[PDB]
């Protein structure tokens, strides 16, 4: 399925994952598209922080879903 | 917080500037209100990342000041369209459905029915909400 | 308390739940009235998708409240 990821700057990214995909895996995909270290990425869905030990189906994430990405340490510019 | 971060959450807004300014003019008077970027899933199921103003507004009643929590939603184009207000009641609050509030929390005020943009703004909308809520409390401990 | 649930066809259903009722439970009630599998039901309140691990009071759902139901397996 396809999902969307919005940033704090106002940028939407499209990724193709599977219901059996782990959160950690999703972070890697974003690190290859933007280059943001997984240790510096915070995913949020429905106001809930996703774990790197859980999958997408565990959060009941369907296709066309939108996720929020938060950077730690305040990367800024 | 910060004006820069505000212009970032509303980067996908047809009318950023306007929105921003208006927002800045709001949180300025009501510090109890802060902007936030979240996904708004309409009833049709569709979803969209919009910027709403979550917080509480002072509404004097019986000599007591009640900080009624609200949530204004702005659509990619809130410069001409009225925001989607909502009374987020706490576990210690009970919505008192009336003429400006239903069972879902939705707010109903002439300011929304007759929204333009040249004279209608958030500040004006909030001020009007305090006046109406003052005479008609949408909630009660 | 009593609540209402609108559909995509224009049908309103009344249900009697409690502030301590979980959303999964609400889905079951609808499956017994309409027969719609919980796995094929999407509840929405105030533009927010309710979870099956949360309750009604968690969303601040009062009485005479209206909820939206969405069916899955039609588009994407």
């Amino acid at each position: 399925m396809q999902i969307f990821v919005k940033t704090l700057t106002g940028k939407t990214i499209t990724l193709e994952v599977e219901p059996s995909d782990t959160i950690e895996n999703v972070k890697a995909k974003i690190q290859d598209k933007e280059g943001i270290p997984p240790d510096q990425q915070r995913l949020i869905f429905a106001g809930k922080q996703l774990e790197d030990g859980r999958t997408l189906s565990d959060y009941n994430i369907q296709k066309e879903s939108t996720l929020h990405l938060v950077l730690r340490l305040r990367g800024g510019d | 917080v910060s004006e820069s971060q505000l212009k970032k959450m509303v980067s996908k807004y047809k009318y950023r500037d306007l929105t921003v300014r208006e927002t800045v003019n709001v949180i300025t008077l009501y510090k109890d209100l802060k902007p936030v970027l979240d996904s708004y899933v309409f009833n049709d199921g569709s979803s969209r990342e919009l910027m709403n103003l979550t917080g509480t507004i002072p509404v004097p009643y019986r000599g007591n000041t009640y900080n009624i929590p609200i949530c204004l939603w702005l659509l990619d184009t809130y410069p001409y369209n009225p925001p989607i207000c909502f009374v987020k009641p706490t576990s210690s609050m009970t919505i008192k459905t009336g003429k400006h509030v239903d069972a879902n929390g939705k707010i109903y005020l002439p300011y929304l029915h007759e929204w333009k943009h040249p004279q209608s703004d958030l500040l004006g909308l909030i001020q009007v909400m305090i006046v109406v809520f003052g005479d008609e409390p949408p909630v009660f401990s």
